[PDB]
């Protein structure tokens, strides 16, 4: 049902549990790096260009 | 509050024994009820872990003394 | 429909004195640029201050030329007198002289008093003196004005650093209130020279663009 | 392929500005000029840098 | 015949307009390329592939 | 339509068959957003059986890959139409030209690397035009197999669910044409015997414009069918 | 410090003007113009059809016999029509409608404290002798731009999707200020191009008022 306190929670769990991002052919080592997420709006994974 | 784990590194100059120090130490952290050296600022026991380390009041040899210490006195109480 | 959400100052949590850093959190979406461009253009371009006009050493006569016993040069002289932070009273415009002798460093401390002309940071070296005979001085003419002036647009012509801010510059990152998706928190980072607050020297600039805003503002 | 670009067109000189032959007493003087636009960022003046 | 188009108007012939930075509000200072492309929408949308 | 244009457009818009090409000239006696409605010339007309022609546009139907084809008029009343010219505009189409997508005003700069390797940035104002929607028509399919233990029914009342997924079902188990359903709820109300209820996806909203019912020769009815 | 006043209101048509702001010090007229032009563009108060209730329609993606044009290019076209309601903040307008020929905007049956700034604006054709609509339009007053798919109850009332913006192109100019005896004064030429539905004075006025009031916290 999606509450109000759900998503309170939410950025608890997020705060500094870093996920692996990865992409479709992983070349090299390079391919799996982790990050730390920051919750947005939008349904897109945001990535920091400089990787 | 983290961001790298180089100063850590450099405490303990492995990169791998490391992560399991940290992983025992946040370990013990958890599921049981040891208290923290440093006063956690609202974060996940990772990186209290990750700071024990990095201000050097901890390592290997201090988690397994304090453990084979905790042991003998725990078997002591027995009495 | 006139309900916007009131931006509060959260923290002004700074670094050693004249390098504040004010963080006003929670803008509405696309007033945080709006303010900041408003106060850095406003503390940039229009404050009133006063920094020094020209300078009158007697040993020299042209900008680019040498007077023996300094182990400067006089572009140096005229670089180090543009940054002489100095506050002044009532009076648009003194002159401030500079009379020293003797083997050592010439600090601002060692200029003539003049009452109510006080330098906020006397440690600012002028120049260096190594000879015995090495006789300084200079006439040095600060005037009060608005904003920043070239040296080039107005007897050696320095460029006058009016405003009391020497690098302002301001940034815009997303913030949220407990439920709205989308916000401002307007991050205002500014360093004077030390003849002012920085946290008073943007309530000045917000007086000044508020005193604008009067005339046809429906109170 | 944008920053590489930007600080190449920043850093970067020609021989003409609002303001060229001009002193500076550091960065944060240059950022004001620049800032109100009194000198190009393409100048080439000599500034007093630590 | 592109540039005679244009001078048919009142745009420039080079192409470039001059665009004032929204935020900022200072001039660009650069010309810079506006027109009118057609701009297609495919159907790759991103809540059939989240 | 697209501005920079080729001139080919014309001749794929009436050739793939979406625009309705009038095949006899004349005057346009009723246009409707359902049908067009020609009174030909005299010259084109046979001697018998002649009468008038009338074409019945295609409204909003689900195409092969979800999208939205749509037949509307693009002529008005008493509009003389000549052979072999667009009478009803189709998708994506404008008085027969093909129109693939909309002319944007662009500009070659970079901004704040917000368009870093290959992005777009979009104001704002172009959603508020209304430009990029686009209607989505999809299809769901509750077959009620007659498996084992028991042949299980399309029935209104689904236990252990409270009211508030049933309010917009009608008393015979389908939804209502014209619900604007939410990602979640119930469509229609199928139950094995001992839940197993056709939902609307996760996170996809709508509105139901279309249900359609086919029984086996055997089964009678209800009475929403 | 000199301060400005609105000197003149250049009404060149009924939709865009052209106000004028002055005297300006050096460098105020660029910051004024700024903050004035996006508090305008994203911050101005307004009205706009928010709800449709067609008598005889279900769902937005129907059809209907008469009109010439969908249900939804009418909301489209419904969505594209300015008011200017005076007094409630909250008000529900009827539309009726027979014979062929186009539906104007001006067949709206308004009360007193409604008006409506472009008649002229078409909402669609019937093509019958006998056919009507009867929709019931919902008109409210709002900020900025609130999508239908963001708020928050029938199967007869469709959601449209609303504009809260009278504003719909501001640029303002700055040049010198042909005063009495100074140098240095900016004359603001802020040639704004509203919808209708607002007079460019009370636009300034309360742009001014939310800058003053933002301004306010310190």
């Amino acid at each position: 049902r999606e509450e109000a306190v759900v998503w309170d929670i939410l950025d608890e769990v997020i705060r500094e549990h870093p996920v692996l991002l990865n992409r479709a052919p992983t070349l090299h080592r390079l391919g799996i790096q982790a990050f730390e997420p920051v919750l947005i709006e939008g349904k897109a994974i945001q990535l920091h260009p400089l990787v | 509050a983290r961001v790298t784990v180089q100063d850590a590194v450099e405490k303990i100059g492995n990169r791998f024994d490391l992560v399991l120090v940290a992983a025992r130490r946040a370990r013990q952290m958890q599921v049981g009820g040891k208290d923290p050296l440093v006063p956690e600022e609202n974060d996940k026991t990772t990186v209290i872990a990750l700071r024990e380390i990095e201000e050097g009041l901890i390592n290997n040899q201090i988690l397994d003394v304090r453990e084979r210490q905790e042991q003998q006195e725990q078997e002591a109480a027995e009495l | 429909v006139t309900e916007f959400l009131k931006p509060r100052l959260v923290d002004i949590e700074q670094v050693s004195s004249t390098h504040a850093k004010v963080t006003l959190e929670p803008l509405e979406r696309g007033f945080g640029h709006t303010l900041g461009n408003a106060l850095r253009r406003i503390l940039l371009s229009s404050m009133p201050g006063c920094a020094v006009t020209e300078v009158e050493i007697d040993g020299v006569l042209h900008e680019y030329s040498t007077k023996e016993g300094v182990q400067e040069d006089i572009l140096e002289i005229l670089l180090n007198l543009k940054g002489l932070a100095v506050r002044v009273q009532g009076k648009d415009e003194v002159i401030l002289t500079l009379n020293k002798s003797g083997i050592g460093p010439v600090t601002a401390a060692d200029i003539t008093h003049d009452g109510d002309v006080e330098i906020v940071k006397p440690q600012h070296v002028i120049c260096h003196l190594t000879d015995e005979n090495a006789s300084i001085s200079m006439r040095i003419k600060v005037q009060r004005g608005r904003g920043y002036v070239p040296a080039s647009t107005r007897r050696l012509l320095v460029d006058a650093c009016y405003s009391p801010v020497e690098r302002i510059a301001y940034n815009v990152e997303a913030a949220r209130v407990e439920q709205r998706t989308d916000l401002d928190k307007l991050v205002i980072e500014m360093e004077t020279n030390g003849t002012i607050d920085p946290e008073e020297a943007i309530r000045r600039a917000a007086t000044i663009l508020a005193e604008q805003l009067e005339a046809f503002v429906d109170l | 392929q944008d920053v590489v670009l930007g600080l190449y067109y920043m850093t970067r000189d020609c021989v003409n500005a609002k303001g060229e032959g001009m002193v500076l007493t550091g960065p944060k003087e240059a950022e004001r000029l620049y800032r109100s636009g009194l000198a190009s960022l393409h100048a080439r003046v000599k500034v007093r840098i630590t | 015949e592109i540039k005679e188009l244009l001078k048919l108007g009142d745009l420039p012939t080079s192409g470039q307009i001059r665009l004032y930075d929204g935020r900022t509000g200072e001039q660009f200072e650069r010309p810079v390329t506006v027109g009118y492309m057609y701009m297609l929408k495919l159907n790759h949308l991103v809540d059939d592939k989240m | 339509k697209p501005l920079v244009g080729t001139g080919m457009e014309r001749a794929v818009a009436v050739d793939s068959g979406v625009t309705a090409v009038a095949k006899r000239g004349g005057v346009v006696q009723y246009v409707d957003a359902s049908r067009i409605v020609i009174k030909v010339n005299e010259d084109e007309m046979y001697p018998g059986e002649a009468g008038i022609d009338i074409y019945n546009l295609t409204k909003y139907t689900r195409s092969n890959q979800n999208t939205c084809i749509n037949q509307m008029p693009c002529v008005s009343l008493g509009e003389p139409v000549e052979r072999g010219d667009v009478l009803a505009d189709g998708p994506s189409t404008d008085l027969g030209e093909l129109a693939l997508g909309q002319n944007m005003r662009v500009a070659f700069m970079p901004w704040n690397g917000y368009n870093f390797e290959d992005s777009i940035l979009v104001s704002e104002r172009v959603v508020q035009e209304d430009r990029f929607t686009t209607i989505h028509i999809q299809e769901l399919a509750c077959v009620s197999r007659d498996t084992k233990l028991g042949p299980e029914e399309i029935t209104a009342d689904i236990p252990n669910v409270g009211e508030a997924a049933l309010s917009k079902l009608d008393e015979s188990g389908i939804v209502y044409i014209g619900a604007e359903v939410t990602g979640g709820d119930i469509l229609v109300g199928k139950v094995t015997p001992k839940d197993s209820s056709l939902r609307v996806p996760n996170g996809v909203s709508g509105t139901v414009i279309d249900v359609q019912v086919f029984t086996r020769d055997g089964v009678e009815k209800d009475k929403r069918a």
